[PDB]
RNA sequence: GAAAUUGUUGAAAGGGAAGGGCAUUUGAUCAGACA
RNA sequence: GGAAUACUGCCAGCUGGGACUGAGGACUGCGACGUAAGUCAAGGAUGCUGGCAUAAUGGUUAUAUGCCGCCCGUCUUGAAACACGGACCAAGGAGUCUAACGUCUAUGCGAGUGUUUGGGUGUAAAACCCAUACGCGUAAUGAAAGUGAACGUAGGUUGGGGCCUCGCAAGAGGUGCACAAUCGACCGAUCCUGAUGUCUUCGGAUGGAUUUGAGUAAGAGCAUAGCUGUUGGGACCCGAAAG
RNA sequence: AAAUAUGUAAGAAGUCCUUGUUACUUAAUUGAACGUGGACAUUUGAAUGAAGAGCUUUUAGUGGGCCAUUUUUGGUAAGC
């Protein structure tokens, strides 16, 4: 609100903080990225280098969607069961009877291997996995489904 | 006249009250410059300290960095105070008893807690309970992880993170990047 | 100096303490009594100028 | 509940009991101070006796008066003026005399006048404008228990044990003299002497070493 | 209301003072100035006047009688510092004064009993003023500054 | 709340030092010091007076 | 029913501008406090 | 031969004249003097006496007198300038709003977060309620196909507040979050290596390298709001010659 | 071959002893680097000072300068 502003200080003061020498004037530097290469470029490399000129390929008429696919770690994994329900199968870690998670119907594409899960036994259905987390899932007796 | 050595008038250069607004935090501040001052007390001293802490510098401690620092040799027993808010987190599969003190407790990290049979202690509560801090163990979350100190620094060869809004190839990938463009950083 | 400095300081200590082993700035000059024996000042004055050349 | 008088007493007591040890002590000083005195009077006069020269030992304590305002002054100066504690004029300090502080008054001898000070000089230095430097602040002396209570680490619990230390250099010179704020003179009474302060004491000016003629300006302006 | 009112009032208790140590001491005088002293009265109704010293009273102040035949001043008060003390001296071991108190000058014309002292007084007085010629009249003339006169230089 | 200067104020001259008071007594700041004659040899005389 | 600006009345000052600062005399005017 | 004196210095020796100041408001301290009881000039003025009770003192104002005092605004190295604008007065009269943002801060909730496109409802543009989605965050890296984060108590070392233990204390040891330094490990890119196998060219295990990434290594974000700053907009306000 | 200026050092991140690791390196357990275990405290290693030290983020104005002593170039010289 005008009230807390530093312009209401700047009344009475002949140059509102703009100085007496250099003035504010309408576009010194020009306008917009004007000079970007010329008068401005010591701020674009450093700040940001890479700016300028063309790398990689076109892609015309590219749609996301096409490569929709949410990554989920077994660092989480568990948590796509609902506590009450959780707590249930940690305890009875088994084959016979293991959980299964569809982790598509969470929202996800593919499990990768972020860190640790208990010895306990998960079916995993999932459209795709790292050969890690895979790996750890079968190291307490879970497989992956792979479905779509 | 005097040839000063030294800036005349600084002002010390640190909070002094909390910039909060809020009674109930201006009155556990009350209770502990009363605790700091007739206590001698280490603790006290560096409690009221954090209490002045802004948002940043008081970064959420997780109920699993709680679950580890407990892991430290013969601190298992030792009551956790946490000058700032507790959260939760799912990654740790087997939290401990323990007594945590803090400011606020996620909704879900209360919860852990409370379910491994713990507690959940207010300052206030902590301050009766221990007033020149016996038994207390105190941690801080992580003020480096914030996301705006990836862009501190930003310069040649810092390698620090751009400020960029849209990002993927062709935003600032090219010239000064690469060898083959132009130059590298 | 060190090097010295780890001897003195033992042998003081298995002696009876008492080290002094910082280095001190030139200190001024103590009294003392000069003699005349063999010795009475003599007197000099300053020169007329002349030209030599 | 005692202490009325009971702890009052525990204590009247025990302050007389230092009055005591600080009267000790100055009768001693007192005789320490004449009897070095006397003994270089003699000394003197026994090498006369002997047809020779007895050439006194050089002073090891000056005292130092920044004479020159604040302005205009070359940078290496300056920051000597500062480590000496002179930043402002007419303020004063003691200096223990070495090569390596020798060479400091030397850089800076067109801003200050200095010289060898009596007993009687540092006495009325210290009993008229001493004070303390406590949690800085600047306290008044004025009571020996000030006194003690900052310096009695080093012996030193009285305002003559203070100027003791200072007069003898004593071995704890350096707590003893940093713990008196500098010393803030007036202008001097008399005036300077001399029409022109920023020439050499030995050109008719004011500054220098200006050896004992020191304790004339000093007292002028105490 | 017109104006708020303050969150704090000032306390109308009016404290004590602190314990002065201040003890009234008694007022040594100038050397000049013992009884029998002429002095000449600086200031006052009867400024410029020569008058004998009597008694230093309790109230610091100096009683003088004129005489009062002599130049018409009575038995009376006259401070300390508005007073030349002269050199000459009239011998006063027959003038009682012991009479003569503060309490003696307190305000509440003339009561007889005034008038009965200062004829007792001034004919003691009188007696020995008559010992030295030129006296007399030396107390009966008004003092005053002459051109030339430095009062810095003059002995009196 | 004020500094009393000793040097000038006997009062607090005999707070801090007590020797003063026998300092005083004894006079001391005026003592008389030891009589003694002895002389300088010529060598100091001559070369004192010489040219 | 302001101001610039004007008439009148009253008071004052003015030897080539006027106005201003510190200070006090003199004139005019006035508050507070006594009890 | 024996003195004196000057000169310089010292005294916690005595003592006169004069000026300015009198902050503080029970007591509390350090002392001093007394055989003592007491006294005191010892952590900041009291005592005694008088005059007016009013324009006396004081404020204001005008004038006089001593000394002093160029016209402001500006741009400039430099203005009182023989630099510019301004005869006078009133009333208007210039850093704003918006879109998207950086740092900082306050607040809500927190591995999440954002009710307000919409729907429900209403005392009707408000307040109250809400399903599905979405956005940003929770994963990086490659031009890309693509792959995708624990050797280890999520590592070693050094400093580290705080805590724990011992000690009357001084100290000694234990543990050590944040942060900092340094050596490693993990994921992707690059370059090597190329096992068991094979629709004989697929497959790429494993172990590596002065390479490299805006990464991992017990999450910190999302949202509203504010000041300052950024960009575009008439963009702080008035101004061309032109098109 | 000066004076004035100028680099570094004046300890706990130190000094000494014992004897692990490696694919580097040596004829060589030789060395090199990094260590484990052990010995010596504030006269622990010159002066003086320190209204403390260290660190982070973000932003204004500025980017016509002129003068004095000394050193000094061009110019006969200059308020150049
Ligand atoms: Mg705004
Ligand atoms: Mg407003
Ligand atoms: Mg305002
Ligand atoms: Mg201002
Ligand atoms: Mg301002
Ligand atoms: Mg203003
Ligand atoms: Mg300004
Ligand atoms: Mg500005
Ligand atoms: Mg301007
Ligand atoms: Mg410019
Ligand atoms: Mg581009
Ligand atoms: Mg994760
Ligand atoms: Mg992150
Ligand atoms: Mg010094
Ligand atoms: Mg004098
Ligand atoms: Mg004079
Ligand atoms: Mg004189
Ligand atoms: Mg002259
Ligand atoms: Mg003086
Ligand atoms: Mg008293
Ligand atoms: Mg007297
Ligand atoms: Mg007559
Ligand atoms: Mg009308
Ligand atoms: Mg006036
Ligand atoms: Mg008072
Ligand atoms: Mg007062
Ligand atoms: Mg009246
Ligand atoms: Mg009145
Ligand atoms: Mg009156
Ligand atoms: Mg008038
Ligand atoms: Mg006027
Ligand atoms: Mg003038
Ligand atoms: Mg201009
Ligand atoms: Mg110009
Ligand atoms: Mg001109
Ligand atoms: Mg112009
Ligand atoms: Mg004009
Ligand atoms: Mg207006
Ligand atoms: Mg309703
Ligand atoms: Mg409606
Ligand atoms: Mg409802
Ligand atoms: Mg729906
Ligand atoms: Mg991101
Ligand atoms: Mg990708
Ligand atoms: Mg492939
Ligand atoms: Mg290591
Ligand atoms: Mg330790
Ligand atoms: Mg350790
Ligand atoms: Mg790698
Ligand atoms: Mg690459
Ligand atoms: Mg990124
Ligand atoms: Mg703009
Ligand atoms: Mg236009
Ligand atoms: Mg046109
Ligand atoms: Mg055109
Ligand atoms: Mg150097
Ligand atoms: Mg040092
Ligand atoms: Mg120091
Ligand atoms: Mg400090
Ligand atoms: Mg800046
Ligand atoms: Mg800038
Ligand atoms: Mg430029
Ligand atoms: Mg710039
Ligand atoms: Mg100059």
């Amino acid at each position: 609100p005008s009230r807390f502003t530093k312009t209401r200080k700047h009344r009475g003061h002949v140059s509102a903080g703009k100085g007496r020498i250099g003035k504010h004037r309408k576009h010194p530097g020009g306008r917009g990225m004007a000079g970007g290469q010329h008068h401005h470029r010591i701020n674009m490399d450093k700040y940001h280098p890479g700016y300028f000129g063309k790398v990689g390929m076109r892609y015309f008429h590219k749609q996301q969607a096409h490569f929709w696919k949410p990554v989920l770690n077994l660092d989480k994994l568990w948590t796509l069961i609902p506590e009450d329900k959780r707590d249930q199968y940690l305890k009875s870690a088994s084959k016979e009877t293991a959980p299964v998670i569809d982790t598509l119907a969470a929202g996800y594409g593919k499990i990768l291997g972020k860190g640790r899960i208990p010895n306990v036994p998960v079916i995993v259905k999932a459209r795709f996995v790292s050969k890690l987390a895979e790996e750890k899932i079968r190291a307490a007796g879970g497989v992956v489904e792979l479905i779509a | 006249g005097i040839d000063h050595t030294s800036k005349q008038h600084k002002r010390s250069g640190h909070r002094t009250a909390p910039k909060s607004d809020n009674v109930y935090l201006k009155l556990l501040v009350k209770l502990y410059t009363f605790l700091a001052r007739r206590t001698d007390a280490p603790f006290n001293k560096v409690v009221l300290k954090a209490l002045f802490l802004s948002k940043i510098n008081r970064p959420p401690v997780s109920v699993s960095r709680i679950a580890r620092a407990l892991k430290q040799e013969g601190a298992a027993n030792k009551t956790v105070v946490v000058v700032g808010t507790v959260t939760d987190d799912a990654r740790i599969f087997e939290f401990p008893k323990t007594t945590v003190a803090a400011l606020r407790f996620t909704a879900g990290a209360r919860a852990k807690i409370v379910k491994a049979g713990g507690e959940c202690i207010t300052l206030d509560q902590l301050a009766v309970r221990a007033p020149k801090g016996q038994n207390t163990l105190i941690l801080r979350g992580p003020r480096n992880s914030r996301e705006a100190v990836r862009h501190f620094g930003m310069g040649p060869h810092k390698g620090k993170a751009p400020r960029i809004l849209s990002t993927g190839r062709k935003f600032e990938r090219a010239r000064g990047r690469r060898r083959s463009k132009g130059f590298k950083v | 100096r060190v090097k010295a400095n780890a001897a003195k300081r033992a042998e003081a200590k298995a002696q009876g303490v008492a080290v002094q082993l910082k280095r001190q700035p030139a200190q001024p000059r103590e009294s003392r009594i000069v003699s005349t024996e063999g010795n009475v000042p003599q007197t000099l004055a300053p020169v007329p100028y002349e030209t030599f050349i | 509940a005692e202490q009325v008088a009971a702890e009052r007493a525990a204590r009247k007591a025990a302050n007389k009991e230092k009055r005591a040890i600080i009267l000790e002590r100055n009768a001693a000083y007192q005789k320490e101070y004449e009897t070095a005195e006397r003994n270089i009077i003699q000394a003197k006069r026994d090498a006369k006796a002997a047809g020779s020269y007895y050439v006194e030992a050089q002073h090891k304590l000056v005292f130092v008066v920044r004479i020159k305002g604040i302005n205009k002054i070359p940078p290496k100066p300056r920051k000597v003026l500062q480590l000496l504690r002179l930043t402002r004029i007419n303020s004063g300090t003691f200096v223990k005399v070495t090569k390596a502080t020798l060479e400091l008054l030397k850089l800076i001898e067109p801003y200050v006048a200095y010289g060898y000070p009596s007993y009687s000089t540092i006495r009325q230095l210290v009993y008229k404008r001493g004070f303390g430097k406590i949690n800085k602040q600047r306290v008044p002396l004025s009571d020996n228990a000030i006194i003690e209570a900052n310096l009695g680490k080093y012996g030193i619990l009285s305002i003559d044990d203070l100027i003791h230390e200072i007069i003898t250099v004593g071995p704890h010179f350096k707590q003893a003299n940093n713990f008196l704020w500098p010393f803030k003179l007036s202008n001097p009474s008399g005036g300077w002497g001399v029409p022109r302060k920023f020439k050499h004491f030995i050109q008719g000016g004011s500054f220098g070493n200006r050896e004992e003629f020191i304790n004339k300006l000093v007292k002028s302006m105490n | 209301s017109a104006q708020k009112a303050p969150k704090w009032y000032p306390s109308e208790d009016v404290a004590a003072l602190k314990k002065t140590r201040k003890a009234a001491r008694p007022q040594k005088l100038r050397a000049s100035l013992v009884p029998g002293t002429v002095l000449i009265l600086l200031a006052g109704r009867f400024r410029g006047k020569r008058v004998v010293y009597l008694k230093h009273l309790e109230d610091n102040t100096l009683l003088i009688s004129g005489p009062f035949k002599v130049n018409g001043v009575p038995l009376r008060r006259v401070n300390a510092r508005y007073v030349i003390a002269t050199s000459t001296k009239v011998s006063v071991e027959g003038v009682n004064v012991e009479k003569f108190n503060v309490e003696y000058f307190a305000k509440e014309e003339i009561k007889a009993e005034r008038v009965e002292d200062q004829k007792v007084v001034d004919k003691a007085l009188i007696a020995e003023i008559k010992k030295t010629p030129l006296l007399k009249q030396y107390l009966s003339a008004s003092f005053s500054l002459k051109n030339g006169d430095k009062p810095h230089m003059l002995k009196f | 709340v004020l500094k009393k200067n000793p040097l000038k104020n006997k009062q607090v001259l005999l707070r801090l030092n007590p020797y003063a008071k026998v300092f005083a007594a004894e006079k001391l700041g005026s003592k008389k010091a030891e009589k003694t004659g002895t002389k300088p040899a010529a060598v100091f005389t001559e070369t004192l007076k010489h040219d």
